[PDB]
């Protein structure tokens, strides 16, 4: 995981040619495509999990390197390596086999790199961040129409959403180091003081933080007001992970805040938070 | 002739230029073009001791769609309505510009200087 | 004052003021004494320094308002003396147009 930690490519960096040029994936012409083919080909997985966790990974360093790339780029074999991983569900193999173990709480550069991961999907898959929000709607249509029938739900169901909601609730009630990477999705646009957050610019105007966490608390800013049944739960896990930490504490008090007062939107079990 | 009056600073000479011109339309342009640069230049003064007449209400839109336009802390607009309200006796009218800036900045801002200047909007009032 | 140092009257007088000094009777002339500073046609003080000056002066008078009754206020001296609150807020407003145009002609 760290020697992918490739986290500076989401957008444009000063630094990011100069880390190009001393990453060892780059000065190696071979190496993007030799991973990228013997992964495309077949090999022994013994974990599905972690076969579905390789996909992934290489498919989110692909993802960054096509944005400044052109010859050691690659594109095409991300949606199905994304799709594999999405489909073994990945996310719980992390959750359990890793994260379970507290094995993973002996330094803190575990935490830093799965928060970076956590910050790294979402911001490249923007679109399938939107397929699976929608496909999770469908999915609450479908076990609704199945409960009015008194039938189950139809054929399977794929909670991946739910099963990051679960996963990172439960993240952030595990640090000893108290990181508080969770004050990351927790930006000072938001309108929130303390007596000793004068530091901050929450009592001097203005403050914008980097467009990818920018749109990762953001998304949660909206999700604060848009909600499923189905999902109501594992967002409840993202509810008490943030809930852990007195200034991420403040925080979310401040977004159920704004989810509190009338409304029509935090009334309803679907289509935001009851 | 009024461009070249900004131009070389004549701003007494570029109000009589203003003056003279016939139509509102044109009037209300180059109303725009001379808060716009007289503002940049920090050329506030010309902007109060200008003795309008039958073009305040003119003078009053702008400023007010301008203040609808314009960031709370990088421009003073609604200041600027302000003293003019003063400079034409405009009690009740400075106190609503006080009280409409001060719920725009309830609403805008959280801050600390924020709330000094909420405090400050609703007492002048 | 009688050598005017205005901004040092201005210190001491604010320093005082939130010490919120002497009693009912006598916060009568704590009001009293901003009319120089208020008679000032020429001025150095800053736009904030204006903001906490009037900020205490009405402070001052909500709470004289409410020293005399706690709802209501009884003092034989108090209405005229209202009158001379509106003419002097009166100026002291245009004096605070002239303050801040001349302070954003500072920045200039």
């Amino acid at each position: 995981l760290y020697c992918l930690d490739v986290g500076f490519l989401e957008q444009g960096t000063d630094d990011r040619e100069e880390l190009m040029k001393q990453a060892s994936m780059f000065m190696d012409r071979q190496y993007i495509a030799a991973i990228h083919n013997r992964l495309q080909n077949t090999q022994p997985w013994k974990s599905p999990g972690m076969q579905a966790t390789v996909r992934l990974a290489w498919a989110l360093a692909l993802r960054g390197i096509s944005q400044f790339s052109e010859v050691l780029e690659f594109s095409e074999a991300d949606e199905p390596m994304a799709e594999i991983a999405i489909g073994g569900n990945v996310f719980l193999f992390l959750t359990e086999a890793v994260v379970g173990s507290e094995s993973f709480c002996t330094d803190e550069f575990f935490i830093r790199r799965i928060h970076k991961l956590v910050t790294d999907f979402p911001t490249l898959m923007p679109m399938k961040v939107k397929q699976l929000r929608n496909r999770a709607e469908e999915d609450a249509r479908l076990i609704q129409m199945s409960m009015q029938m008194g039938n189950e739900p139809p054929a399977s169901l794929r909670r991946d959403l739910e099963h990051l909601l679960l996963l990172i609730g439960e993240l952030y009630r595990k640090d000893p180091f108290h990181l508080e990477l969770a004050l990351e999705y927790w930006c000072p646009t938001e309108p929130l003081q303390s007596t000793s957050l004068m530091g901050s610019f929450l009592g001097v105007a203005h403050q914008r933080p980097p467009q990818r966490q920018v749109l990762l608390s953001k998304f949660v800013r909206q999700m604060s007001d848009l909600l499923p049944a189905t999902l109501y739960l594992p967002y409840l896990k993202m509810l008490r992970g943030l809930a852990s930490g007195p200034q991420c504490a403040h925080y979310c008090f401040s977004l159920l805040k704004a989810n509190g007062g009338s409304s029509a939107e935090n009334l309803q079990a679907a289509g935001g938070s009851p | 002739i009024f461009k070249h009056h900004l131009d070389m600073g004549h701003n007494s000479q570029a109000y009589d230029a203003l003056t003279q011109i016939p139509d509102t339309s044109r009037q209300l342009d180059c109303l725009r073009q001379l808060v716009v640069v007289l503002c940049e230049r920090s050329q506030l003064q010309d902007l109060v001791e200008f003795p309008y007449v039958n073009l305040h209400n003119e003078v009053v839109g702008i400023i007010e769609s301008r203040a609808r336009a314009v960031d709370l802390m990088t421009h003073n607009y609604y200041e600027l309505l302000y003293a003019f309200h003063i400079y034409r006796h405009n009690y009740r009218k400075a106190g609503t510009v006080m009280f409409e800036y001060g719920m725009r900045l309830g609403r805008e801002v959280r801050t600390l200087r924020g709330l000094q200047k909420q405090v400050n909007s609703y007492l002048a009032c | 004052y009688s050598q005017e140092q205005f901004s040092e009257a201005a210190s001491l007088l604010l320093s005082l003021m939130t010490a919120r000094i002497a009693p009912c009777s006598f916060w009568l002339t704590l009001l009293l004494d901003a009319l120089p500073l208020l008679e000032q046609k020429q001025v150095i003080f800053s736009a904030e320094q204006t903001y906490e000056l009037m900020r205490c002066l009405e402070d001052r008078m909500a709470a004289k308002l409410e020293s005399t009754s706690p709802d209501e206020i009884q003092k034989q001296d108090s209405s005229i003396d209202n009158t001379k609150v509106e003419m002097l807020r009166l100026a002291l407003a245009r004096n605070l147009a002239r303050a801040i145009v001349t302070e954003g002609a500072l920045q200039e």
